[PDB]
């Protein structure tokens, strides 16, 4: 699925 | 790396995340652990596919949603846009 680490893959990119 | 569509989920969970992050700015702990409260979710998909099969997960949105509202205590707010991506919970 998508959802989960479609959102969590999101801090590391707005981490930066 | 496919053919995805339609960016406004990605975007949606994206933006979201910054609310979180910054709202959490002196929480690094909130930020972490949330993190780690989706990724228990999603890897505990890996383990079962690891095991063969003869494995269940030892998580759901329930288990999700249960970390993150502990988190989100006087923050209701941000915790309504979370459900909008997991339901079962």
């Amino acid at each position: 699925r998508m959802n989960i680490q479609m959102l969590l893959e999101a801090a590391d990119y707005l981490e930066r | 790396s496919l053919q995805n569509n339609q960016p406004v989920e990605f975007n949606h969970a994206i933006n979201y995340v910054n609310k979180i992050k910054n709202r959490f700015q002196g929480q690094p702990d909130i930020y972490k652990a949330f993190l780690e409260i989706l990724h228990t979710y999603q890897k505990e998909q890996r383990n079962a596919k690891e095991a063969g099969g003869n494995y269940t997960p030892a998580l759901t949105e329930q288990e999700v949603y249960a970390q993150v509202a502990r988190l989100f205590k006087n923050q209701e707010d941000l915790l309504s846009e979370f459900g909008q991506f997991l339901p079962d919970a």
